[PDB]
């Protein structure tokens, strides 16, 4: 196993490691983005970005088609982009449009090409492109009252175009906020923007991330989690259907939920929490949720 | 301004967590020292109806399978395994399904007890000289309806059965109800059994949902209940497999009802013995409650119940195949990418290419399904 | 004795007769065969050929109506069922309860009915299982053993649930539940007609009307109370608005197999009743396969009655298109013509002897009946010239 | 209505209207046919026709197509054939095979030509042709024992010819003798003669005549008449079938019954009796026979 001591002198915000699993991405209090290599079960640091003017809270590796591209957000109400061109790193854009900290940034389902998906304090959300052929532009919305603490896309699909009697693509992505609330917001063309789709309550505390399934089937899965110490499954028989909320488990977790992450084919749930514990969940024959493993180290 | 855990997947079969202590530590370990494979999904013969299948592998491993799981976990209920695994097998006999639900051997005993023959004093009713003469007399004017109130006020049930039968179904089981609860669970069951094979199934099973008490016990009782109805069907040598239209009827009106109690698998162990297809479609008209999987998607035993339940369909050569569950087995060979299994993988995202290609290129399923599953297949090199 | 003078008598072809009838020197008379065998009315009213199609249903309704008048208010004894069953099925004015009603006068009941009842308790005079013997029931249905419920339900007397258990095992022990509960015990009649009114409407009408050959006691009762039995099915038939005239089988196969008890016990018009009731066709095959009985005719072939009844009888199923007509009557038709022939009829006659041409050179030319037929209706139409 | 008082001062044996109605011919033990001409409800005697040596017993008709033809049969074991022409009678042949009285003496079905069926004491039954055209040639059978009172032809009809799978006629003619029995003959091609068919038992003394109905109905009837002073009516309802027998009713009659004769169309019976009556019977709807008429004058 690959232990890596020491990466930050400073608290650790987040650590992902990219699409082969050969970079790891670490990022701190120190205001820095750290790329190790791993090859087997060995690592070695191979730069230490430098850029944000404050804590850097996540990163998100884009799809390895667009090549070596590392996304980082930071209280310093900044985004950063991070390319790797023969073996070094460097900055080749920066993302700067919200007035106060940037708490999530991920990059959309590769059908999109290059797109980020942004939130923040200051209540809003963006999404802007990534290009070096072209020139971008950031589609800005008001998302949250008191703050954005996270937003997720949802899987690239294509539905049915009635106007037009053909297939259109819906883009819609999923924000919680520190109004209590969850939201789901799709594209409109005509609106030249994305747009409340549903408003979802249940929460009755802050939420502090929300991960909309990768599943591959028919019904959607998104897991919100809150500081109210409780997790909320939602799901969607049908794309243009009501929500069915589902608490994961009957009784408050032990601390505050912070983090909520599903497998590639999206019937685990791992969630970290106030605890200092990561629990798997997934679903029983009967569609109850169910201890699948933990990590409490 | 405090150290969270952290936990990612990625793409590659490797994970990142961090757990703070009781200078953090990040680890980087293969996605089976965190959750380990099932035999399960690793030991299941391939994709079924892809025709490099022989029917020998698949009835052993359900064999092996069914041994294991209940040896090790001997509270499992296997119902629905063993059930599949008789339709499997063409040996399908109803007096053996229903042995199945329930063992009625248990009975047999308490039967061959000795029993208490002597007279007995009256304790019914029958129609005097006169009654009698009347009803005669209002057959013969016509009157059916006076001559079953007549028979009813006396409580001779017998005549009202008879009278009743000149009626319809309709007022025969109003009869049946009238004798058996007139004056326990002993009538519940009686009326069920006789309600069943006259068509009032439909009626009969309609009561539980006005009666808490009666419904408490259908659904508590259901598997003897359907073992019942299933042994008292009229053995027919020529078509042994088919199924009579009232015990059809019954089974889905009985299934649909242990849906609305949320008793999932119950209610697919009866949309499996009436062959009810995997669809979105309601399977009755009358309600919404449709049979999309057996049990819920998400689970391995799902995955595999469903796609075994499709194979049993498929002896058929007119049956082409289900659509409802084509994303589950997208999602099947999802799953077999994160346990490391690309081999297996690839012969399903294979096969589902060209299951998928066999559909109109217009239709949502088919462009979702067909981005879908290129996704999963690209993750597969 | 042949020293002895003996009476003489000889038709003649041309509607005269001879005849020396010796004294209580002798006569021979020769007179018109009418001063010697009054004529009918029937015949020579009688809407000429039916079917031949310058027919206006018209006349024929009419005809029927004179002729029922006439026939009974001049002879109040003659039976007129037949004639009145024929009469309705040819206005399309016939619903099973004016069969039924014509049948059996059930308003004499009706004054029975109204008549106060008692509906006052009882002394329990019956049998029902109790906890102990239900729960053996049902544990005997839950194991499959319908037999072994059914003996059960009969030995406590309870018949029930011997009704119901037999249900589960066809139409045979349906029966022979019903015979117990009926006679296990003046009051004899009563069982016998319940008892088939059951069974037809559950399909053992064949088993039930056989049982009668076996019973000379319960024989005896069903032909001479046939007419109120046949009455009480059909007033039982389940109404049909868009099916007024479809016969339930089961109430079918009561009609022919009572039809043909009543031609074994020599009753042949009744016999003849429930056959038109059932719309059965007149032939020479068989009206069921395991039996002999043959519909030929409605009343002796022979009769006026059964020539214009026969005739009356094809034209009601001549509203079916499909209908082709009744091949086995043609004789019967051309005994017809030779019928008014002989009554001087001439006119009438060779409507009959066209309309019959027409009828047989639409038949296979060389079978044996057609043949005949032919050289017969030659004769005939000869003599009426 | 015509009356003849004294066509013969002996006793009259028959007396039978030709087909127009328009001759009668009587015969007598006086040895002597006579022909009465009946126009309306006048008549005259035309010619009175001698030749036979004893009483003549029975007179027939030819049908009209062959002309104006009578037949005569007598005591003396004769049968004349007289023929009209221009007016007056005349004899044109004779059949003298018999050695005892010939009783009954009948014309075929026009179908089969002028041919005569003859019955006789001497026990024999003949057959023989009339022609002026050819030669005649008798058929001769021994039919009875004791002798023969009566024969009568069967109509005309056609039967299924099994051997060559087509149509052939079948002549039948019906015979009532002194030994009490009644039987029916066919025409066989193989044999050159007519055969016995079928032996009928019923009467407990001589036959005095039979008559076969001549009934256009498929089922066949026969009148037999006895001494016993009973009517038998014997029907079959297939060519090829049994013979039904049944009394015309319960009880013996009064005297003897001498002839029997049915009506053209074949429904009318009239019974000559010793008690000097005639009486007509005819069947109900349930076939039992009943009254339709009397002559007792």
């Amino acid at each position: 196993m690959v232990v890596i001591a020491n990466a930050h002198n400073e608290l650790i915000h987040d650590a992902v490691l990219d699409y082969y699993g050969k970079r790891l991405a670490t990022c701190s209090s120190d205001k820095t983005i750290k790329i190790f290599e791993v090859e087997g079960e060995t690592h070695k640091l191979i730069d230490t970005l430098t850029g944000h003017e404050g804590p850097v809270w996540r990163v998100d590796w884009a799809h390895p088609k667009f090549g070596t591209i590392l996304a980082s957000c930071s209280y310093d109400g900044k985004v950063l982009i991070w390319k790797e061109e023969n073996g070094r790193w460097s900055q080749i854009a920066v993302h700067a449009v919200h007035s106060a900290s940037v708490n999530s940034v991920q990059w959309a389902p590769h059908e999109y090409g290059p797109l980020l998906l942004v939130a923040s304090s200051d209540g809003k959300v963006s999404v802007v492109e990534f290009k070096e052929n072209g020139t971008t532009s950031p589609i800005i919305i008001d998302a949250h009252a008191i703050g954005v603490n996270s937003a997720s896309w949802a899987p690239a699909t294509i539905e049915e175009d009635g106007e037009h009697n053909g297939t259109k693509e819906s883009r819609k992505f999923v924000t919680g906020g520190a109004d209590n609330l969850v939201k789901i917001w799709k594209y409109n063309s005509d609106a030249q923007t994305y747009v409340l789709e549903s408003t979802l309550e249940g929460h009755s505390d802050w939420v502090r991330d929300v991960a909309w399934s990768p599943t591959v089937l028919l019904r959607s899965y998104l897991a919100s989690v809150s500081q109210d110490r409780t997790c909320i499954i939602w799901t969607q028989d049908n794309e243009q259907g009501p929500w069915k909320k589902t608490l994961l488990k009957e009784e408050k977790f032990p601390d505050v939920l912070w983090r909520a992450s599903w497998s590639l084919s999206g019937n685990v749930l791992a969630l970290s929490g106030g605890d200092n514990k990561v629990t798997l969940w997934k679903e029983n024959l009967e569609g109850k949720w169910e201890p699948a493993g933990e990590v409490h180290q | 301004r405090r150290q969270f855990p952290i936990f990612h997947w990625s793409a590659a079969n490797k994970v990142v967590y961090a757990v703070p202590p009781i200078v953090q530590e990040i680890k980087v370990t293969p996605i089976d020292q965190i959750i380990k494979p099932n035999d399960m999904l690793k030991s299941f013969p391939g994709p079924l109806g892809s025709a490099k299948l022989k029917k020998k592998d698949l009835t052993k491993w359900m064999e092996t399978t069914i041994k294991s799981i209940s040896e090790n976990e001997s509270s499992t209920d296997m119902t629905i395994w063993q059930l599949l695994e008789m339709k499997l097998n063409d040996k399908v006999n109803w007096k053996n399904i229903s042995k199945l639900l329930y063992n009625s051997d248990e009975l047999l005993m308490y039967l061959s007890q000795p029993f208490p023959n002597g007279d007995m004093i009256p304790n019914a009713y029958r129609l005097d000289i006169n009654c009698q003469m009347r009803v005669l007399a209002f057959l013969q004017t016509g009157n059916h309806d006076e001559a079953l109130r007549l028979a009813l006020s006396k409580r001779d049930y017998a005549i009202a059965l008879l009278v009743g039968s000149l009626m319809g179904k309709d007022r025969w089981s109003e009869v049946i109800q009238k004798y058996l609860y007139e004056g326990k669970e002993l009538a519940h069951f009686l009326l069920l059994i006789f309600q069943v094979f006259v068509g009032n199934s439909k009626m009969a099973i309609k009561s539980f949902y006005t009666n808490n008490e009666t419904s408490q016990w259908a659904s508590e009782n259901w598997k003897s209940i359907v073992a019942a109805v299933l042994i008292n069907i009229p053995e027919n040598n020529e078509d042994p497999l088919l199924i009579p239209p009232v015990v059809l009827e019954f089974l889905i009106e009985f299934g649909i009802f242990l849906t609305k109690k949320g008793l999932t698998a119950a209610a697919s162990t009866l949309f499996i013995i009436g062959n009810v297809p995997l669809s979105n479609e309601p399977v009755m008209a009358d309600s919404d409650v449709i049979f999309e999987s057996i049990g819920n998607m998400n689970t391995f035993e799902s995955i595999l119940w469903d796609e075994i339940y499709e194979y049993i369909f498929s002896y058929d050569p007119k049956f082409k195949g289900f659509s409802s569950i084509l994303p589950q087995k997208i999602y099947h060979a999802s799953l077999l990418q994160e346990q490391g299994l690309n081999s297996l993988g690839t012969k399903y995202t294979d096969y589902l290419s060209s299951s998928v290609r066999k559909l109109p290129k217009k239709d949502i399923l088919t462009i979702n399904l067909t981005r879908e599953l290129s996704e999963v297949a690209s993750r597969l090199s």
